[PDB]
RNA sequence: AAAUG
RNA sequence: UUCCCGGGCCUUGUACACACCGCCCGUCACGCCAUGGGAGCGGGCUCUACCCGAAGUCGCCGGGAGCCUACGGGCAGGCGCCGAGGGUAGGGCCCGUGACUGGGGCGAAGUCGUAACAAGGUAGCUGUACCGGAAGGUGCGGCUGGAU
RNA sequence: GGCUAAUCCCCCAUGUGGACCCGCCCCUUGGGGUGUGUCCAAAGGGCUUUGCCCGCUUCCGGAUGGGCCCGCGUCCCAUCAGCUAGUUGGUGGGGUAAUGGCCCACCAAGGCGACGACGGGUAGCCGGUCUGAGAGGAUGGCCGGCCACAGGGGCACUGAGACACGGGCCCCACUCCUCGGGAGGCAGCAGUUAGGAAUCUUCCGCAAUGGGCGCAAGCCUGACGGAGCGACGCCGCUUGGAGGAAGAAGCCCUUCGGGGUGUAAACUCCUGAACCCGGGACGAAACCCCCGACGAGGGGACUGACGGUACCGGGGUAAUAGCGCCGGCCAACUCCGUGCCAGCAGCCGCGGUAAUACGGAGGGCGCGAGCGUUACCCGGAUUCACUGGGCGUAAAGGGCGUGUAGGCGGCCUGGGGCGUCCCAUGUGAAAGACCACGGCUCAACCGUGGGGGAGCGUGGGAUACGCUCAGGCUAGACGGUGGGAGAGGGUGGUGGAAUUCCCGGAGUAGCGGUGAAAUGCGCAGAUACCGGGAGGAACGCCGAUGGCGAAGGCAGCCACCUGGUCCACCCGUGACGCUGAGGCGCGAAAGCGUGGGGAGCAAACCGGAUUAGAUACCCGGGUAGUCCACGCCCUAAACGAUGCGCGCUAGGUCUCUGGGUCUCCUGGGGGCCGAAGCUAACGCGUUAAGCGCGCCGCCUGGGGAGUACGGCCGCAAGGC
């Protein structure tokens, strides 16, 4: 889920 | 032969479609009351009892409208429609309530009560159900 | 059948295969687009039709459709969808709800504007 | 005998 | 009037009707999607045997020994069965995931041939068997949903 | 560590009664009543005070709230088919209020399951709700009934009652407070936080209703009664009403004449939502006090959160409109921009320069404080078909038998009354629903009556049909006697024709083969011809549109064993039947195992031609196999693409096989054309695909795919 740098995780 | 009283009506729907003067089906007490009611409200001018090759019979006796004008001469019926309800394979059972009205009263239907084999008329009358034997019209 | 065959066997009751699986009950559902480009539609059409590939909160991810003309989506917008698909792009059964979250209304529109998310002009 | 649009 | 090109009428087959310059099949290359298999890896549930075992009721004891008395008793206290769970070991089902792999679907103005639909140019279809880049071919038997 | 009260605790007494053992009467599960032995009660406090009031004690009945047990009902998967040691039952006992394997010891070996045990998935169930012509489907939020849980688990204590949300213990996880550990349990009412597409005020009051305790004033009450936010839903109301040009401007269209918005506006008069001002509740008469008696009855008083609210009066301003659509379904049409771009899209489909389908615009349609979209339920879907569908070719008859269970079953007389049917009676709470009345200005919302039904208990009644027991019957069925046709099946034997090889003889220049050829064979003597041998396989004419078999399928001839079947006579049995999930057997070809056998033929395979190629078609070779025995496999265009039995509905013609009187009549098979009828049509039609009943199997859009997983089977191939 961990996007390239994002505080949203899913 | 499985269920003789369906082989009576159809029977007698066979014959009526090639306008059969007759034509007999194996005798039986309850066939007769059901064939009492045929005649007596008019789907046939009559019965009665016969014998073929010391076998006893009911021979029906057929009945039709006028003949017709047009390219397709053959008559009208009095039996336009006879079919089965109840069957060996599933038994139908009306109490008074639920007892039907056959094509809005121009039709019967026949049943069997405790009280013998009426009409939808004669059951609601004497007020009894039973086994919805068939209906004609 | 026979009567018979019926008290045994019975008749069997169709169900209903949800066109929206990824739904997972709800009405709408929150996302982030990952992949944001242009796919070009099946015969007989021919387009450059905006989709997102989007991430749920389902922890799924759809290919969802972009509705209007042009858009303010990007890779990290964060973006809500609703059910319904698009017909001549294969595998996007979604739609992006404009007017909600990093999906903007339409810029200029004047028709039909509660569908396109653009609030009432001068 | 003898292909394809 | 056999042949080639065109045409008229009758009939017959058709999967053609953008009407044979029609239709259409499989591999192979590319892209996308989903699924199976996979040395395994991660989780969930679950079952069996055994080890330990709290609180607590029940049962035994209450004596080298305390307290109470209403002492042929009670209470504390000591033992025991069961017991939440913990632990060791081995099973069963479900889910997720996995280098790689299998075919599948879609995409398309790609590559190869042209198997099928007209007797489709070797009638087709079939179960099976063997072979072949691919459609397919061939054997054996069956079917007509074929021959005109 | 010690003092002391009571409705606290204990003993003695008393005994209406009750408890217990035993005997006996009534009863009939442990229900009553006796007799004897023995065992059990208690608590006092108040005022005004030789009396009433609240308390206590044993027993008996009522009433209300329960516990336990039973019948029937209650989701998906059989790709879950077997399950069970306290398991099932007996004995004795423990335990409780009480029955019970609830618990214990022992004894016996049982209990459950295709009517689906066991296992897995999913769910709290009902009144009801939603949809639907109904039948049915879906659902169980709010309100009412029951159950379950109170962070996760186990436990018991007190108690009428709990194994107890805001009681107790113990283990765990988690957080908190500052070394011994003490501490917590909002799935109460608000509130925070996390998750999410999303879900409310840390509000007011005990005034009412209602609960606990109290002789009673009253206390407590986040139950509740109100208020707050949210168009979330339904319902009611507004942004005006009458007048106002052959018709402003502006914009949109235009045949350049005009047509449109549109009486719409502007403008006139009339009204007067909001707002101001005043008055202002119903909901509240009880408990209490008073006379009588602290009863009956009559009279006093008290108190309202919402609230200065509703509502009623005086005034009083023209005072918000937005949303969807306008190709067809589907109501609403025209300019411009764009040019398979941008875009629309529920489906069919729009966009490639003149788009009613994209974007704006004018205009139009539709609803309106809403309009739309998404999601889900029922509907349309007679598309799981009970109501109410189907299977020759559209999806669908099982490859064929045989048969277990089950489902169904001729004629007649009677017994029972089980299904079935009628009547009474009980139940079927309340709300909801339905009709009528009525209350808030209607309504939404709310009261009061009326109508009930299915379904189950009970009592009576009926007996045609189904059932059951009982008695008979001969039409179904099956036997007896005599007779028939046939490639039906198994074993063995055996006859000719042909192909091939081998020996002999005779003979010579080619034979073979194709579209034409070539490869191949041939002076090492082929082909063509004669005689003799060997061996395998298939049986020409008869032969047919024929015959037989359940199907697969069966063909020279003989004999032996053996099945099905038709006829006649009308002798025997007396419904002994039809169908048939599973089960069992049979099942072409190809294929597999072990031995045989091997002439012809022939996958693979070699070669010769054709061809761009030719892993084909054609030609010359050729191995498995084709054959036999035994054992497997279990497929198919295993087709009539038509399951089986029965009854019923013109005939005409051909044929095979019987019996008769022999023109012909009658049976049983095989065809054709056709009555009625069926059919989407083609076609079917006494060999139904017609009209009907029984039972079984099967279908539910195409592809994925008869694929995967599981399971069973198999040597494998591979089958279900
Ligand atoms: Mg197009
Ligand atoms: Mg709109
Ligand atoms: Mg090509
Ligand atoms: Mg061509
Ligand atoms: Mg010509
Ligand atoms: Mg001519
Ligand atoms: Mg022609
Ligand atoms: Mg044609
Ligand atoms: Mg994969
Ligand atoms: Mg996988
Ligand atoms: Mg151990
Ligand atoms: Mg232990
Ligand atoms: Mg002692
Ligand atoms: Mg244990
Ligand atoms: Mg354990
Ligand atoms: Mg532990
Ligand atoms: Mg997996
Ligand atoms: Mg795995
Ligand atoms: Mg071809
Ligand atoms: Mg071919
Ligand atoms: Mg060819
Ligand atoms: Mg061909
Ligand atoms: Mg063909
Ligand atoms: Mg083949
Ligand atoms: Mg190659
Ligand atoms: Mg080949
Ligand atoms: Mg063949
Ligand atoms: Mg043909
Ligand atoms: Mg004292
Ligand atoms: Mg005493
Ligand atoms: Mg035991
Ligand atoms: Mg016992
Ligand atoms: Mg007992
Ligand atoms: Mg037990
Ligand atoms: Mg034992
Ligand atoms: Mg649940
Ligand atoms: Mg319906
Ligand atoms: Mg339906
Ligand atoms: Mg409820
Ligand atoms: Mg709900
Ligand atoms: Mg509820
Ligand atoms: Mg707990
Ligand atoms: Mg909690
Ligand atoms: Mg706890
Ligand atoms: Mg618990
Ligand atoms: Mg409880
Ligand atoms: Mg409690
Ligand atoms: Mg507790
Ligand atoms: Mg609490
Ligand atoms: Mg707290
Ligand atoms: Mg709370
Ligand atoms: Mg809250
Ligand atoms: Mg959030
Ligand atoms: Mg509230
Ligand atoms: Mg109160
Ligand atoms: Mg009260
Ligand atoms: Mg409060
Ligand atoms: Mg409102
Ligand atoms: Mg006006
Ligand atoms: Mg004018
Ligand atoms: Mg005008
Ligand atoms: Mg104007
Ligand atoms: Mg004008
Ligand atoms: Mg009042
Ligand atoms: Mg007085
Ligand atoms: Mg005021
Ligand atoms: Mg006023
Ligand atoms: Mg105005
Ligand atoms: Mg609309
Ligand atoms: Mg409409
Ligand atoms: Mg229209
Ligand atoms: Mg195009
Ligand atoms: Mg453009
Ligand atoms: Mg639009
Ligand atoms: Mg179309
Ligand atoms: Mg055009
Ligand atoms: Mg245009
Ligand atoms: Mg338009
Ligand atoms: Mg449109
Ligand atoms: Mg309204
Ligand atoms: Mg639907
Ligand atoms: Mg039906
Ligand atoms: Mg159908
Ligand atoms: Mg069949
Ligand atoms: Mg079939
Ligand atoms: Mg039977
Ligand atoms: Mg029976
Ligand atoms: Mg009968
Ligand atoms: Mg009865
Ligand atoms: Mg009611
Ligand atoms: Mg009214
Ligand atoms: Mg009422
Ligand atoms: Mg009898
Ligand atoms: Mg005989
Ligand atoms: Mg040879
Ligand atoms: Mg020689
Ligand atoms: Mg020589
Ligand atoms: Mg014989
Ligand atoms: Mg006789
Ligand atoms: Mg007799
Ligand atoms: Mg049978
Ligand atoms: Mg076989
Ligand atoms: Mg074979
Ligand atoms: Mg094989
Ligand atoms: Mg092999
Ligand atoms: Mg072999
Ligand atoms: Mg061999
Ligand atoms: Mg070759
Ligand atoms: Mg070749
Ligand atoms: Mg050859
Ligand atoms: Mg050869
Ligand atoms: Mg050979
Ligand atoms: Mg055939
Ligand atoms: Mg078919
Ligand atoms: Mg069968
Ligand atoms: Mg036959
Ligand atoms: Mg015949
Ligand atoms: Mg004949
Ligand atoms: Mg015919
Ligand atoms: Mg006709
Ligand atoms: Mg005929
Ligand atoms: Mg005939
Ligand atoms: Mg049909
Ligand atoms: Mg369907
Ligand atoms: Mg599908
Ligand atoms: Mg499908
Ligand atoms: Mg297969
Ligand atoms: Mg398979
Ligand atoms: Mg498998
Ligand atoms: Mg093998
Ligand atoms: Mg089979
Ligand atoms: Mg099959």
């Amino acid at each position: 889920t961990v996007x390239p740098v994002x505080p949203y995780v899913x | 032969l499985t269920d003789p009283i369906a082989d009576m009506l159809t029977r007698i729907r066979n014959a009526t479609r090639v306008y059969k003067e007759s034509t007999d089906v194996p005798a039986s007490r309850f066939k007769e009351e059901i064939l009492r009611i045929l005649a007596r409200e008019g789907f046939i001018k009559g019965y009665e009892r016969v014998d073929v090759d010391g076998k006893p019979y009911l021979r029906v006796y057929l009945k039709y409208g006028p003949r017709r004008q047009g390219p397709d001469p053959r008559p009208e019926q009095v039996i336009h429609h006879i079919r089965r309800i109840s069957k060996p394979g599933r038994r139908v059972y009306v109490g008074v309530k639920e007892i039907p009205r056959v094509r809005r009263g121009l039709g019967i239907a026949i049943l069997s009560t405790s009280k013998g084999v009426l009409t939808d008329r004669e059951a609601r009358k004497l007020g009894v159900g039973g086994e919805l034997i068939c209906e004609v019209w | 059948p026979t009567i018979n065959q019926l008290v045994r066997k019975g008749r069997e009751k169709v169900r209903k295969k949800s066109k929206v699986p990824a739904l997972k009950g709800a009405p709408f559902r929150r996302g982030v687009c990952t992949v944001v480009r242009t796919v070009t539609p099946k015969k007989p059409n021919s387009a450059l039709r905006k989709v997102a590939k989007v991430r749920l909160t389902s922890g799924y991810e759809v290919t969802a459709y972009i509705p209007g003309e042009g858009h303010n989506l990007q890779e990290h917008s964060v973006v809500l969808i609703r059910g319904g698909r698009v017909k001549d792009l294969p595998g996007v059964r979604y739609h992006i709800v404009r007017g909600v979250y990093d999906a903007a209304g339409v810029k200029d529109r004047k028709k039909s504007r509660s569908k396109y998310g653009t609030k009432k002009p001068k």
